[PDB]
């Protein structure tokens, strides 16, 4: 009657469990959350792992006869339990008055578990958005703007990606102060305007969370937090507060002195900079010029390095000394073959893009000279 | 049949159900109506003064559908559920469970996330001046620009271990311990509305044995209701009272100068009967001496301390002569040197009492 | 360089804002009120942003050094808030500190907050080196003679008439505390919209939060007000101060004290307050302590003082504080 | 200056065997300072390693083929245990020197050296049970995994098992401070009276662990008494565990 019925071989029951293991660290804040939420319901077994910040459910099919219920149990134990049985045992788990009773073969356990209303409330989630992309280009937006988020920053909201969710555009910004990079993807699908905030624990599960497959990414996102959907693992994750700065509006409009270099040799000449760079602030300068890029290296050591590079220009002469690293992140995360850019004097925004596609772009400001 | 502890049973649910700190009320009322919102509120008070309730108001008061408000509603979602205790983003944390500088680096990492629910993700950290100081410097540096919808309480039964900085930061409010006349009015309101027959002296004596705390009240409310069968009379709460009575040196020093030689025993009886120890005692007894010496040196020299038994004690540095204490104490010093060394030490400070009451 | 008080800082800052601010004094709210003035001024002439950065053994020089060059690619203007240890800087974060004044420029509002320095770190090459155009505001906290006339200007400043016991009051209760004072004023001024904080509105909505240190204590021995002796000695110990500071202290202005009633009748007070290296401030109040007590009270002293001592050191430490207040009656008679 | 009152010229890898026996049943810094260490006994051609700690004892005994004079000596436990991190699994033939107050260990191109404590290890003979009537044979990797898994759920602070031993089943029941309960059963063969003996499950699976044998002899007298563990096909290494109280 009142007794969940579970039964399952150990071999599709070892990954979910480790799956769901995820955000059960040492201490939890409150006492239930360090437990796993089981729901046979629909010829399915539901496990719930939370962290009062990121939910993990693993989905999996039940063939065997069951009966349907909810009960919250131990989480280590469980796993200890289920883990510890030998190769190819046929776990029969049920519930007995406020006991999970253990069967397999020979073997019992009466485990005591929690009421299973009394884990959180994972409902009240009325998402707004919702949108379906294949993999790649999942994996291609945090590729392009993961180098740029900032960490560890007073400015909570530059912790975490923004999803921009607008229009037809999919796009994901990361800002770190100087550092600016914008990617932008078509999925499909009109859709209203939203700006989500996602936190770095978020996306660094995110990117641990995506394979390789048919996977539609079924990602739902609300007002205070998002949720991704792989057909047997679902992943809902909090969002951080505050505004964000207005990547288009520090977009260069009016200026239109194109710059267009090549990208491997860039990438050589910005790597023997950074071997042995500036021992404080290690950025360089250069100098352009009609088809030209002139950079010095200059160290509190007094070393100096001087490389002149062949490009096509069709402006005026400028200086600017910018950071070594950004602007190597922003080329490595680009991945093209030939970039284009500009760069103007006095306070202007250095703009890098592809000089193939207009899907990605990157801003850095140069120092003080 | 549920006869629940009248402790949380009776705690406040609305703003105008706290007794006292009026202008604690008026002040957060004045704040949710018409002003901003501190992004800081601190509470201290004494043991059992309504903190922690007067937080869980506030907190009931943020977040709720009606609006941030003093009064938000009855049995609303959020109200209700913070009642309960089972609020989600209401986060409740004991200091000193989390005194570490990694658990409270963990804690204000949580601050950045939005709320599950409501509008204001509340912290509430229950005796916060046992945070370290490497916590409390965390504490203040998340506190300084906390999102705009992140807000922390925090309460301290003592404030002044609370580092100055703290006021650079949080708006705080001192809870004044309640009179013997609050205590006694929310006590008789309590057991009018449980059907408990008492009497009106039988309320006094537990307010005055509350000593300022509503908790301490409620406590002694339902040791009298339980050992008197509902029926709290004046001798039950008397006895009862008796039996937890520990004010036997200040009665011992009383009784002695009042030359009360029978009174001196049978105190002397109870306190053994207490099972306390006589050097203890006698050292005590000393300390009270010393302190209505210096009280009648001059006004200032008591406290808060012996803020309880205050009255009595002025009474005895008025009607007792300097020279008259300076015997006693003498009196008092040399038995407590003569005492290891007498017969089972029970006699020993009654002999010692007797060369005291020798002085008539 | 610019040495002003909090209220001229006010007047300075409309001026033209300098290339470095340097907020000295070991007033919690003075400082806070004018860093606050210092970054409402920046922000109306552009300086949109703003960072702290407290100076730790472990201080991040390079971050903060690169935040010298850092432009803003988004923001256009910027600060730079520094927070000083409480025994201010060494020669490392001196050097560090000169290369960043090195580094200013027609941004970074450099900010420096933290307690006053001493005349050898005065005599420094970092200071030296803003010492042309930087404004230095002294932000100490204001003794017991001159409280009363502070509070009262601060509350014409808010807009609240206090009367003279009022100000008593606020000044007994909240004597280095000056933080919690205004919270009371804006408490006080919240509660009565009126404006007119008569003795009893203010006694209804004020608690004894004041702080003091040993020396408090040992002056108003030296005075002679028992009174306010005992008030130190409550609000020291719920403070939980180690009773032993305030014997030490206690120990060596008192045997100062009783070689200068000894040598009273031989030579003057001036030269004999000369040759012991008493400090202007303080020669009348010893000489009034000299003069009221005698030598029989010192010598009262000087025996409670050792009982007191011996009942600490002997591991026992019970009821240490009733021989303290014992003490301080005796020496106020 | 040595005078070794007892010399063997004897297999490391056979001395491994016999350190690896009972080094787990051994005190660590004990109040019975003469338990904290290992003793060494020589009877004839035999060399006996006895190790105990009050709550386990573990004895091997082994011919060697060469004929001693008998002889027992204490060797600490760090000894035992610096010895243990030298020997290897080779052929070099390894000499012990036992002299009055010193152990020494030539071995290949090595030399251990250590002192011996100043006391008298007690005569295991007598903790070994007097009447082992009734007996458990089965499989040893079977009780291994049985004890594993019953073992499960275990705390550190709380550590102990219960066998119902009955005709056949054997009952393995373990609780916990959390008040939850583990059981296991297994199809041992036996012959006697139902009994209930409470012993440390970390014990028995040492003990288990120590024996790399296809099965297991137990016997026991009764409930209150201890329990020998041994070899079902060899007499070469016997153990005991004392039973916790309940
Ligand atoms: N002002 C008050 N109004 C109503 N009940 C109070 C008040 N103060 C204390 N109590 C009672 O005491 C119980 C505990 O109160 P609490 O506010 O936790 O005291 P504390 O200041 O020591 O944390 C409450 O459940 C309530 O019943
Ligand atoms: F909860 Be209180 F401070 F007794
Ligand atoms: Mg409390
Ligand atoms: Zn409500």
């Amino acid at each position: 009657g009142p007794h969940m019925k579970f039964t399952v071989e150990r071999e599709h029951l070892l990954k979910p469990l480790q799956q769901v293991s995820g955000p059960l660290g040492g201490r939890p804040t409150l006492p239930i959350l360090g437990n796993l939420l089981l729901q046979v319901a629909d010829g399915t077994l539901s496990l719930t792992g939370t962290d009062l910040e990121m939910e993990m459910v693993a989905r999996v099919a039940l063939v065997q006869p069951h009966e349907p219920g909810a009960t919250t149990v131990p989480a280590r134990k469980f796993f200890d339990i289920c883990r510890g049985l030998p190769e190819g045992a046929e776990i029969a788990v049920q519930l007995e008055g406020e006991r999970m009773l253990v069967r397999s073969g020979r073997s019992r356990f009466s485990l005591s578990t929690l009421p299973a209303a009394d884990f959180p409330n994972l409902d009240d989630w009325q998402s707004e958005v919702e949108f379906t992309l294949p993999q790649a280009t999942m994996k291609r937006l945090i590729e392009a703007t993961q180098f740029s988020m900032a960490h560890q920053d007073v400015r909570y909201y530059l912790n975490g990606m923004l999803f921009e969710t607008e229009g037809e555009e999919l796009r994901t910004v990361a800002t770190d102060g100087h550092r600016l990079a914008v990617c932008s993807m078509p999925i499909g699908q009109s859709l209203p305007s939203h700006s989500v905030i996602v936190p770095r624990k978020g996306v660094i599960e995110l990117m641990r969370m995506l394979d390789g497959g048919d996977n539609p990414l079924r990602v739902q996102i609300g007002s205070n937090n998002i949720r991704a959907h792989v057909g047997d693992f679902i992943f809902t994750s909090k969002l951080v507060d505050g505004r964000f700065p207005d990547y288009r509006r520090v977009l260069p409009k009016n200026p239109d002195k194109h710059l267009e270099a090549g990208c491997d040799l860039l990438k050589q000449a910005f790597a023997r900079a950074a071997i042995l760079s500036n021992e404080k602030f290690r950025g360089v300068r250069l100098y352009v010029s009609e088809n030209q890029l002139k950079i010095t290296a200059n160290n509190p050591e007094q070393e100096e390095a001087e490389e002149i590079l062949d490009v096509t220009y069709s402006g005026a002469e400028m200086e600017i000394g910018f950071n070594v690293s950004y602007v190597l992140d922003v080329l490595n995360a680009l991945k093209c073959e030939n970039v284009r850019m500009m760069l103007t004097d006095s306070v202007s925004s250095v703009q890098i893009e592809d000089a193939a596609s207009q899907s990605a772009a990157y801003v850095v400001m140069p120092m003080r000279l | 049949m549920s006869y629940q502890v009248l402790a949380r049973k009776w705690r406040p649910q609305t703003f105008a159900d706290v007794v006292g700190q009026e202008h604690v009320l008026t002040a957060l009322a004045n704040g949710l109506s018409l002003g901003r919102i501190h992004h800081a509120y601190l509470f201290s008070g004494t043991r059992g003064v309504g903190k922690t309730s007067i937080a869980r108001l506030l907190a009931k008061g943020l977040n709720c559908e009606t609006g941030i408000t003093a009064t938000p509603c009855g049995v609303c979602d959020n109200c209700r559920e913070i009642e309960q205790g089972r609020f989600v983003d209401l986060i409740e944390i004991d200091a000193a469970s989390r005194t570490k500088v990694e658990d409270t680096r963990d804690l204000l990492d949580n601050v950045q996330y939005a709320p599950a629910r409501g509008r204001f993700k509340v912290y509430l950290i229950d005796e916060v001046h046992m945070l370290s100081r490497h916590s409390f410097n965390a504490l203040l540096k998340t506190l300084e620009e906390p999102p705009e919808h992140v807000k922390f309480l925090l309460a301290t039964t003592d404030p002044q271990k609370l580092p100055v900085t703290i006021l650079s930061r949080c708006l705080q409010f001192h809870l004044k311990a309640l009179d013997v006349e609050q205590i006694r009015h929310q006590l008789e309101h309590i057991l009018n509305e449980e059907h408990i027959a008492h009497e009106p002296r039988a309320l006094q004596l537990l307010a005055r044995a509350a000593e300022g705390s509503l908790r301490d009240a409620l406590s002694l409310t339902d040791q009298a209701i339980a050992s008197g069968d509902g029926q709290v009379s004046t001798q039950a709460v008397s006895a009862m009272l008796g039996t937890l009575d520990d004010d036997q040196a200040l009665s011992l020093v009383e009784a002695m100068v009042e030359a009360n030689g029978e009174r001196v025993m049978a105190l002397i009886n109870e306190a053994a009967a207490r099972g306390i120890e006589w050097e203890a005692l006698l050292v005590e007894m000393l300390g009270l001496l010393h302190r209505i010496a210096m009280v009648q040196l001059s006004p200032a020299a008591l406290g808060n301390d012996m803020a309880a038994i205050e009255l009595r004690m002025r009474e005895l540095a008025r009607t007792i002569p300097p020279t008259d204490i300076q015997l006693y104490y003498q009196t008092l010093l040399i038995g407590r040197k003569e005492l290891p060394y007498a017969p089972d030490r029970r006699m020993g400070v009654e002999m010692t009492l007797l060369r005291a009451l020798a002085f008539h | 360089m610019i040495r002003l008080y909090p209220e001229q800082l006010r007047a300075q800052l409309n001026e033209g804002l300098r290339a470095a601010y340097l907020l000295l004094g070991n007033d919690p709210l003075l400082l806070q009120e004018s860093q606050d003035a210092v970054r409402q001024v920046a922000a109306a002439q552009g300086f949109e942003e703003h960072h702290t950065f407290s100076i730790d053994p472990n201080t991040d020089w390079n971050a903060i050094f690169s935040l010298c060059q850092a432009m803003s690619l988004f923001a256009s203007r910027q600060t730079l808030l520094l927070l000083l240890p409480e025994n201010g800087p060494n020669a490392a974060i001196n050097e560090q500190l000169l290369t960043l004044t090195g580094l200013l420029h027609d941004d970074l509002l450099l900010i420096v907050r933290g307690n006053k320095l001493s005349k050898a770190q005065e005599n420094a090459a970092w200071f030296t080196a803003l010492a042309n155009r930087s404004v230095q505001v002294t932000c100490q906290t204001p003794e017991q003679a001159q409280l009363p006339r502070w509070v009262a200007a601060r509350a014409k400043q808010l807009n609240l008439e206090l009367d003279d016991a009022a100000n008593q009051v606020l000044c007994y209760c909240y004597e280095g505390n000056l933080l919690a004072l205004a919270q009371a004023l804006e408490r006080l001024s919240l509660l009565w919209p009126d404006g007119k904080l008569t003795l009893p509105r203010v006694e209804q909505a004020v608690n004894d939060a004041a702080h003091f240190t040993p020396f408090h204590w040992v002056d108003a021995l030296l005075m002679g007000k028992s009174k306010r002796a005992l008030h130190i000695l409550q609000q020291l110990r719920l403070e939980g101060s180690e009773p032993v500071i305030l014997l030490r202290t206690l120990q060596r202005e008192l045997l100062l004290l009783v070689n200068l009633k000894r040598q009273s009748a031989h030579t003057p007070l001036r030269a004999l307050f000369d040759k012991h290296r008493v400090w202007q401030n303080r020669r009348g109040m010893m000489g009034e302590a000299l003069n009221r007590l005698s030598q029989t009270q010192l010598r009262q002293a000087v025996q409670l003082l050792t009982r007191t001592e011996l009942t600490l050191k002997q591991d026992y430490g019970q009821s240490v504080w009733a021989e303290l207040e014992g003490l301080s009656l005796l020496l106020c008679h």
